[PDB]
């Protein structure tokens, strides 16, 4: 019952989550929704009267284009400095021991800023915004093994994706910034490129006295 | 004490060139701490060594030791980790290049004898060390034919020289 | 020096084997299918064809009643042996058990072996079967049989 | 006795490192089929025989449950019946063992 | 008339091209899941990759065990190739010899033994001398012994061939056995099989029978090492799977005119089912005796 409580300068979730549109991708209440961002966007102006959404998404192209060079250079000083608590550890430990070759290729259309939601005051003391933000690109990728062998991708063949990145910024902190929180991806998401391994999956594990079922 | 087989499992290589082989994979397991000999954790080993991961499991499935049952549980966690983290591609694709025992930490406890007299027994422990390589098992090593041993010689007969002169 | 000495060295003397091998014997009556070291359902896999034999000589006899009563230790058994088990084998002539070998004891690694009577209502063992005739080397041999049959 | 001098490494290694000291490579192991598991060719399976020794062990469950208390041995013979059928015609004068599970493939 | 060094040469290259625009009609990878269905370690899936992985893949992700008594895969209920490429997927079920209907197994061996006396005969006669291939026929196991028909040469239709003649088809077929080949599977249009063997008549009428009992006109050809042929089914993945091995007899078939057919047969017993000394004697002796189909 110490008086020293743990400080968090993040939360691991998404406030009223952007579901995702059908058919966004296959296509090159909003009065609502758009009230709501702006509802949300008066509680940043608030917190700090120098935010501007039409300024935010290069910087959030900045912030995801940096933070997966950090990623392939393994600087987790600066993967911290741009990326959350939650988004750090499903970043870097299915990585922690193989070499990871990521670059920007090029943005098909640019980014957009499609939702700002807001925290409520009850949270520690602390309010939180997230803004997720629709992005278009061209990427590479290459995975490699512990030991050098390639795993999943191509290295030098580019690749469209298409991402629902949430950033979260916690506004009473003096010294907080806007940090990639997580991705949302559709559940009518394509699916994703296969690896270049062949996986054998066990069938149960039986003892003597059961009898298999199908 | 000391972990380096616990290193040595987490080293990591650079990314390989298009044009040059594999580079087999390479993963190390040990325990710790067992209670048993090292003497014969060292049979048991010299047994496993150099078999394929099958070969080894049903040997050791059908030794009669209790170092045969620890190592056999030593090596199906090894090939689970294998084929969990170590991106080996069929869980039978492996063989043991490396088994050795190891001298682990004892205790000293007394054993009385007859008249006033006394022992100290060793409360013996050891460490198993494996390792795992991804491949077939190495061919072994034919046994020297009468012509290898004819050339050996005629080799020998040929790279005489005369010594202490000119 | 031990040639043609056909019984074991077993237990604390010879009293001792006939009290461990009348023991196992009982066991096998009253469950038809137990399981021991190997030499101990060995010896007791003798006494018990001989057991079935004196049964089938049948109750009435009093060295049948006499034999029963020792090599039987809980007397429910006797009704048992000469009213189920020699009936059952009457028609045959003298393959009364199956002894097969069960591999180590996980204590003392023994050589085990389990011993039932046939016929039984357990549930059977995985016995050892031959290779099917459908085999490569058996429908060759069944092709020279038949050759042999079409030529004498 | 004791010894006059101490034995070295050399002779020590060449002692335990003999032939006859090694372990032999066991050849006869097969895989067992009814499971696919590993078996030595003059024994039984330890997995399909465990699994038969659990089912009757449940039967000599039951049957001491129907049997009530020592030195009562019966006189008839016996079978053992599962779930969903009826005694047959050459079963009448035997003892009935029920069971509540379906009849196991490997059992006639 | 091209060289048999030739011949071999420019029908390994067609085969190589083959199947090499096969591996480009599936550039990219695909993952296609099989579904074990055997008795012993049932229901087991795996992702496997399109037209790459094969029958022996799925035995190496179970166990070395399966890859050395595994001799023929059961893909949908068909006989397949360990060394084929799956193409859907399918459920898989490994057979041995040791099984209660070995009867495909003992189908697979028994075309892999002809073919490969017929590749023994083909690279045994002279170079003055012809030597053309007809077929092997589907004689049953019962018969117990495999025979292959060969058309030679009019300067040998009155030469019969002896015991050390046969003796040294053996030992040829021995050295294959240990060199060790995999049986390399291929099924490919008719127009490329003509195209592979269009200098041999007889050859052209099998592939054409084929294409006409197959309405796709699609046949499966067979490689150890350089030697290629036409199949009437699948077969077992390597020689190495044949211990005892045997050329017995050569005879003439009845017909002289207009050519003079001669029927190679032999007898084989794979490692495990191999049998002891007289009862190979016995074995040799039956099979050094006729068989007609
Ligand atoms: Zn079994």
């Amino acid at each position: 019952k110490s008086d020293r409580s743990i400080h968090l300068a993040c939360t691991a979730g998404i406030f009223d989550a952007y579901v995702p549109p059908e058919g966004d991708a296959r296509i090159s209440e909003r009065m609502k929704k758009t009230m709501a961002s702006q509802v949300s966007i008066r509680r940043i102006k608030d917190y700090d009267a120098n935010f501007k959404i039409k300024d935010f998404p290069e910087k959030a192209k900045d912030i995801f284009i940096e933070a997966h060079l950090c990623l392939n250079n393994s600087d987790h000083d600066r993967l911290h400095t741009l990326v959350t608590e939650h988004c750090f550890p499903d970043m870097t430990w299915d990585i922690k021991y193989k070499t990871v070759r990521w670059s920007f290729v090029e943005s098909l259309e640019p980014s957009h800023v499609v939702q700002v939601r807001c925290s409520s005051m009850m949270n520690q003391g602390n309010v939180y915004g997230q803004i997720t933000v629709r992005m278009h690109t061209r990427q590479t990728l290459a995975i490699y093994d512990r030991f050098g062998r390639l795993m999943y991708g191509q290295e030098d063949v580019p690749k469209d994706v298409l991402e629902y990145v949430v950033f979260e910024k916690q506004l009473t902190n003096p010294y907080g910034s806007w940090r990639m929180h997580t991705k949302i991806v559709p559940p009518w998401a394509p699916p994703k490129q296969p690896i270049l391994k062949t996986v054998m999956i066990p069938g149960p594990q039986l003892k003597p006295e059961e009898e298999y079922e199908e | 004490i000391s972990r380096k087989w616990e290193k040595k499992n987490k080293i990591v290589y650079p990314p390989q060139l298009p044009g040059e082989p594999r580079r087999p994979a390479e993963i190390y397991h040990c325990r710790r701490q067992i209670k048993y000999s090292k003497d014969k954790m060292w049979y048991l080993a010299k047994l496993i060594r150099g078999m394929s991961i099958d070969q080894a499991l049903a040997q050791l499935e059908f030794n009669d030791k209790k170092g045969a049952k620890i190592i056999k549980e030593v090596l199906l966690e090894a090939q689970d980790m294998a084929v969990r983290d170590h991106n080996v591609e069929f869980r039978s694709n492996l063989y043991i290049a490396e088994s050795t025992s190891g001298r682990g930490q004892c205790l000293k406890r007394i054993r009385y004898h007859g008249r006033g007299r006394f022992g100290i027994m060793e409360k013996v422990y050891c460490h198993y060390f494996v390792k795992l390589v991804e491949g077939p098992p190495p061919p072994p090593e034919p046994p020297k034919t009468a012509v290898a041993h004819a050339k050996e010689y005629i080799q020998q007969l040929r790279s005489r020289t005369i010594v202490h002169t000119l | 020096i031990s040639h043609g000495r056909v019984f074991r060295r077993m237990g604390l003397g010879p009293e001792s084997r006939i009290h461990l091998l009348r023991n196992l014997l009982t066991g096998l009556v009253r469950h038809e299918r137990i399981e021991a070291p190997w030499a101990r359902v060995d010896e007791m896999r003798g006494y018990a064809e001989k057991l079935i034999d004196y049964g089938k000589l049948g109750d009435t006899n009093e060295r049948a009643m006499r034999m029963a009563d020792f090599w039987l230790t809980e007397k429910d058994l006797i009704p048992k042996l000469f009213q189920v088990l020699a009936p059952r084998y009457k028609d045959q002539t003298g393959g009364y058990t199956r002894m097969l070998q069960i591999p180590n004891r996980s204590l003392d690694r023994a050589k085990m072996a389990v011993i039932e009577y046939k016929g039984n209502c357990l549930p059977p063992l995985p016995l050892p079967r031959r290779d099917s005739h459908l085999t490569l080397l058996n429908q060759l041999l069944q092709g020279l049989r038949q050759d042999l049959r079409q030529s004498q | 006795a004791a010894p006059k001098n101490r034995r070295t490494i050399e002779v020590n290694r060449c002692r335990r490192r003999n032939p006859q000291k090694l372990i032999k490579v066991k050849n006869n192991i097969d895989v067992c089929p009814e499971c696919g598991h590993l078996k030595q060719k003059h024994v039984l399976c330890a997995y399909c025989y465990e699994k038969v020794c659990k089912e009757t062990a449940e039967i000599r469950r039951q049957i001491g449950k129907q049997e009530g208390g020592p030195f009562k041995a019966p006189t008839i013979e016996t079978v053992v019946l599962y779930t969903g059928e009826t005694p047959s015609e050459q079963d009448q004068g035997k003892r009935i063992i029920e069971r509540d599970r379906k009849r196991p493939s490997w059992f006639t | 008339q091209l060289s048999p060094t030739e011949l071999t040469e420019m029908r390994n290259d067609l085969f190589n091209k083959e199947k090499a625009r096969q591996l480009s009609l599936t550039p990219r990878t695909e993952k296609i899941e099989v579904k074990h269905v055997g008795k012993t370690d049932p229901g087991t899936v795996f992702v496997m990759n399109k037209n790459i992985s094969t029958p022996y893949s799925c035995a190496m992700h179970l166990s070395e065990w399966y890859c050395r008594k595994s001799i023929l895969a059961l893909v949908d209920g068909q006989p397949w190739d360990m060394y084929k490429p799956l193409t859907k997927s399918c459920e898989i079920k490994f057979l041995t010899f040791k099984d209660c209907d070995p009867g495909e197994v003992n189908k697979a061996y028994w075309r892999s033994c002809a073919m490969m006396m017929g590749c023994v005969i083909e690279r045994a006669f002279k170079d003055e001398y012809m030597v053309n291939l007809v077929r092997a026929p589907e004689v049953p196991v019962i018969s117990g012994a495999f025979c292959y028909d060969v058309v030679l040469d009019s300067k040998l239709d009155e030469w019969m061939p002896t015991k050390e003649n046969l003796r040294s088809f053996t030992k040829d077929a021995h050295a294959l056995i240990y060199k060790d080949l995999p049986f390399e599977t291929l099924e490919v249009e008719a127009k490329v099989a003509l195209e592979i063997f269009q200098h041999s008549k007889y050859k052209v009428d099998f592939i054409e029978e084929k294409a006409s009992q197959n309405p796709e006109r699609i046949v499966k050809l067979h490689r150890i090492g350089d030697f290629i042929d036409v199949s009437e089914g699948p077969l077992i993945p390597r020689t190495s799977i044949c211990f005892q091995y045997e050329v017995s007899a050569v005879h003439n078939l009845q017909p002289t005119q207009p050519s003079l057919i001669r029927r190679f047969q032999g007898v084989s017993l794979p490692v495990h089912l191999r049998a002891h000394f007289t009862i190979w004697d016995k074995l040799l002796e039956r099979s050094r005796k006729m068989v007609t189909e």
